[PDB]
């Protein structure tokens, strides 16, 4: 039951899964609000 | 725009309409009294919910039984419904005004049960603020299956040997000793576990319950008031 | 046996531990820090009468719901700090709220074990429930909306369900967990979701077979909030333990922990930025917390609240933070 | 990955002293409270036996508090449960159960049938 | 002026300091907001109120005191601020009696204290409050002998201005003894019930082997010399000057004094304050 269950989903590379999750934090770092703040009237709650 | 303007006097009158209809049920919110019911099954929480009723609502799930005394209208909340496992779903209950506990006190296997289940109330972090009443439910029937005998309250409880009665209201119990020994340990094994640990922050109103006792409501009421009056004159401190 | 397929189990996670050469902080320590990270109450909408237990915000990123066991489930508007609607509930106890992407209707999950729906743009203009969906036995922990009409509702009689609401029954159940579940979240692309449960684990399901795809027991303790990394492929847990976790799907193996020794409360909620550096978790010792995601360090403080942290919300667009607490006082921070 | 496993226990005679223990990984075994529970045929779950996080308070059900004796190792990462002078009702499954939350000493173990923190238990008999 | 500042330093240095004070406790009650859901912390923002207008008051006749630069003939102009401390520091004095009542309620009739507190009623004691310290110092404007020794340099009321008997009997019968008679029967009910309450809890705990009266007391001891040295100097017409100036000044320095006694009495506006500090340093 668990052992089929469980048995069949690959293990990808843990290298490459913290590569892709890098890029996932780097590539829609530009539009990020709280990371980069906003300018002053921009920021909507002022 | 002059459409912004109307949009902005709408919403100005939408929230100054809601603000008034919670303005007004704050007060009553706030003079309502809410009450946790808790106990086990054998321990009769539906005879006292039947008591309450000598004195429509939604009966899935959880039950209510609404009770005045004295203009005071306490609502009072029984969680029928509800899975047995109960670490979550009790930090529901932390704004309430008092714990009311039920305990049976016939059956001597599952007060130990129930006294596990008094110390980790007593001890939780969102559960330590509140005041715990106590009801030792079925009080008769406790005395007849001691005075009945062949039941060693000693071999569940060994330390009701080395125990002796340290005070009474001698006129109730007043046919018996022994029954007033055993009904008076279990108050004080109870109270072991309530004044263990804290800072007197919160308090334990023990009652010797029958199965017959009508005005039972108004011990709840009194200490009630024991419980807000506490609060208050820690109040006065704490600001 | 089941013993000698859990060895098995345990074998291929060493394989993905062996492919597991440093952390995620050790990989990324050629990436410098994120940086200080101030916030402040931008506003602060007041109005409660007793705790606040859940919010949710709109998929405009303008409007909100909170909800509290008084029994009002208010929507707030967070630019003019004006509460559109005021729905009186049947029953006071409310464990969680729900809000529409087409925002026409909110979910109220709660303890009385019915899920209420109610709709907002009502013909009339005045605010009713349009359906009780009815079938679980167990407190509601937790609820989200899958499309307009479709609905998944965690629970605590240990099953998830999925839901349509016009016809009234469990489209498919999710049966395999053994603990309360408690939390969830559900995927940007909406056919997967993700709940933890009091057992200390997460189970990944697919939307139309109703199966476990995979399992995570990273934690020790119950699992009190969820949420998906943004891009999809990741998950962080947060957890009573005191600990929070990041958990990936596609090597099948906990990345990241998030602790300090100092701190000893247990985590109550969990929200991601857009971008994904920037972590935020809700907490009884009264503060909320924000990590740098990718080195597990604590960026900072939010502390506005007197009292422990039950909900925490993030704008779409990823401007504004919601909070609420069993202070009854929601703020709005940066 | 938490893990629980019971070792020790069994038929013995009935005078005999029969020591038990209860591996527990997967977490920091300093700062949980232990608790054995044990199972009797035809009967509900009953709690036992409690040690704190320190062990150095303790608690025993009435039962078997003069005679029964409990032990924690943190540092070996092991917890202990030995019957002395056992008596014939005694027998049951003997489930080692670990408390929900650290740092805290209040517990809710002992449930209806299912609990994550129980171990899967032994059978001792006299 | 060539060394005014020998009498006139105790004044700078009340006046500077009670500001400050008011204006501290006034931003220390607005930031934190739990702190409004007590009822009492309504009668410290009125408390509050009084204390900032009672230090703006103080200022006035600093300025006085070397510049006169406004309409200066002080024959009505320094005496009508005599009216304005005569209200309200007294407007601070009906607050403590207004709060003692709140309290008594709250040990009285403590489960039905939400339905007779209403905050109408609220509202309704802080008006009459304010009316009522108006209505009983009025008629010093209908020539028959102002109540206040307050900003007694003013050479006109210390030359022309005689104090009235009856007016001073009747001022101190209707509003300040009054004061002390509610004050003191709601001190002694709450006092005897948590004493009772006290010993019996701990004797039920051994059996199984007041910040408001700090600020009332304060209050208290600081505007009594005034009160009893008034009457003594309404009674025989003979002034001791040195005494009566310092006396109105100790009397006006309560306000200043309430504000950092509830800011060492409650932990929680400690806490509201370092909260507030970090922000103001930020």
């Amino acid at each position: 039951e668990q052992l089929k269950m469980e048995a069949n989903i690959d293990r990808i590379k843990v290298s490459k899964a913290a590569a892709d999750l890098m890029a996932y934090c780097e590539a829609h770092a530009k539009e990020d609000p709280l990371l980069t703040p906003v300018p002053a009237s921009e920021n909507p709650f002022r | 725009t002059e459409d912004q303007r109307n949009e902005e006097k709408a919403q100005r009158e939408a929230n100054k309409k809601i603000e008034k209809q919670l303005q007004k049920d704050k007060q009553v919110y706030r003079a309502t009294h809410r009450l946790l019911l808790l106990g086990a099954d054998n321990s009769g929480k539906s005879t006292i919910v039947k008591q309450m009723r000598i004195l429509s609502g939604g009966t899935s799930g959880i039950f209510e039984t609404k009770f005045q005394v004295d203009k005071v209208n306490f609502h009072m909340f029984d969680v029928g419904g509800q899975r047995d496992e109960r670490r979550k779903w009790i930090q529901c209950f932390n704004d309430v005004t008092a714990i009311i506990f039920v305990v049976d006190s016939s059956d001597y296997n599952r007060l130990q049960e129930a006294l596990n289940l008094f110390k980790s109330i007593w001890n939780n972090r969102w559960l330590r603020t509140i005041s715990v009443i106590l009801f030792l439910n079925k009080q008769d029937l406790l005395a007849e299956k001691v005075l009945a005998g062949k039941s060693k309250i000693e071999d569940y409880f060994p330390e009701f040997a080395r125990y002796t009665t340290p005070e009474d209201a001698t006129p109730e119990p007043g046919e018996d000793p022994r029954v007033t020994r055993a009904k008076y340990f279990i108050r004080d094994e109870f109270l072991r576990i309530s004044t263990a640990s804290g800072d007197g922050r919160h308090y334990c109103y023990p009652h010797f319950t029958c199965a017959v006792d009508t005005e039972n409501a108004r011990r709840i009421f009194n200490d009630c008031r024991d419980s807000v009056l506490a609060r208050y004159l820690d109040e006065i401190n704490l600001l | 046996l089941r013993q000698e397929a859990e060895q098995l189990k345990n074998q291929i996670r060493d394989a993905r531990k062996a492919c597991a050469d440093a952390t995620l902080s050790q990989i990324t320590n050629n990436i410098d820090p994120v940086g200080r990270i101030q916030m402040r109450t931008r506003r602060t909408l007041r109005g409660h009468l007793a705790k606040i237990y859940a919010m949710h915000w709109g998929t405009d990123s303008r409007l909100l719901v909170s909800a509290s066991q008084d029994g009002k489930l208010i929507i707030w508007d967070s630019y003019t700090t004006n509460k559109v609607h005021a729905i009186p509930l049947r029953s006071s106890w409310v464990m969680t709220c729900a809000y529409a992407p087409s925002g026409n209707y909110v979910a109220c999950g709660g303890l009385d074990n019915i899920c209420s729906i109610y709709n907002l743009k009502t013909r009339e203009g005045n605010v009713r429930v349009s359906r009780e969906l009815a079938g679980h036995t167990g407190y509601l922990s937790c609820c989200r909306f899958l499309d307009d009409n479709q609905i998944v509702t965690s629970s605590g009689d240990t099953t998830c369900a999925l839901w349509d609401i016009e016809t009234g029954q469990q489209t498919t159940t999710f049966t395999g967990h053994t603990g309360d579940v408690m939390s969830l979240s559900l995927a940007p692309d909406t056919r997967l979701f993700v709940s933890g449960a009091c057992d200390a684990s997460a189970k990944l399901w697919d939307v139309r077979e109703g199966m476990c795809r995979q399992t995570f027991t990273g934690h020790e303790s119950d699992i009190n909030a969820i949420c998906f990394f943004p891009n999809g492929n990741a998950f962080a847990t947060g957890s009573d333990d005191a600990t929070c976790r990041l958990f990936d799907l596609r090597a099948d193996q906990e990345l990241m922990t998030y602790s300090h020794d100092n701190i000893i409360c247990g985590i109550t909620s969990v929200s991601f930025s857009k971008s994904g550096r920037l972590l935020l978790a809700g907490y009884d010792d009264f503060n909320c917390n924000v990590w740098d995601a990718l080195k597990a360090d604590r960026a900072g403080v939010l502390a506005g609240h007197d009292n422990r942290v039950s909900c925490l919300g993030v704008t779409d667009d990823g401007m504004a933070v919601a909070t609420g607490s069993w202070d009854s006082f929601l703020k709005i921070w940066n | 990955q938490v893990q629980l496993q019971e070792s020790g226990g069994g038929l013995v005679q009935p005078g005999g002293s029969l020591r038990l223990s209860c591996a527990a990984s997967g977490f920091t075994f300093s700062n949980y409270k232990m608790n054995w529970v044990r199972q009797a045929p035809g009967k509900g779950l009953e709690w036992v036996s409690d040690i704190s996080q320190s062990g150095a308070s303790i608690s025993y059900t009435g039962s078997v508090k003069g005679r029964f004796t409990i032990s924690r190792d943190n540092a070996k990462n092991t917890l202990y449960l030995q019957m002395n002078s056992l008596k014939p009702e005694d027998t049951a499954v003997y489930y080692c159960a670990r408390c929900p939350a650290p740092f805290t000493r209040d517990c809710f173990d002992v449930t209806s049938t299912t609990y994550a923190y129980r171990g899967q238990g032994t059978q001792v008999t006299v | 002026v060539n060394f005014c500042l020998l009498e006139v330093l105790i004044i700078v240095f009340l006046t500077v300091l009670i500001i400050s004070g008011n204006i501290i406790v006034i931003f220390v009650f607005h930031c934190a907001p739990l702190l409004n859901h007590h009822t009492t912390s309504y009668f410290i923002q009125t408390m509050a109120y009084a204390d900032l207008f009672v230090g703006v008051s103080c200022v006035v006749p600093s300025l006085s005191l070397l510049h006169h630069p406004l309409p200066v003939e002080e024959s009505l102009t320094c005496q009508i601020f005599g009216f304005v401390v005569s209200v309200l520091k007294s407007v601070s004095m009906a607050s403590l009696a207004c709060i003692s009542i709140d309290r008594y309620i709250a040990i009285t009739k403590p489960l039905t204290y939400n339905t007779l507190v209403t905050p109408w009623r609220l509202r309704l004691c802080i008006f009459l409050i304010w009316l009522y310290s108006t209505l009983v110092f009025l008629p010093s404007f209908f020539h028959w002998g102002k109540p206040g020794y307050h900003g007694d340099v003013f050479q006109w009321c210390a030359e022309s201005w005689h104090t009235d008997s009856y007016f001073t009997l009747f001022i101190v019968m209707m509003l300040y003894a009054p004061a002390a008679l509610i004050v003191c029967f709601t001190y002694f009910n709450i006092f005897r019930i948590c004493q009772q309450h006290t010993k019996d809890i701990s004797e039920r705990q051994a059996r199984f082997s007041m910040v408001l009266f700090r600020i009332t007391s304060v209050f208290y001891i600081l505007w009594l010399p005034y009160i009893i040295y008034f009457l003594l100097e309404s009674s025989t017409g003979h002034s001791n000057r040195f005494a009566s100036f310092l006396t109105t000044w100790l009397a006006i320095s309560n306000s200043f004094c309430n504000c950092v006694i509830y800011s060492l009495s409650n932990s929680v506006f400690q806490r509201g304050l370092k909260r507030l500090s970090g922000a103001m340093c930020t």
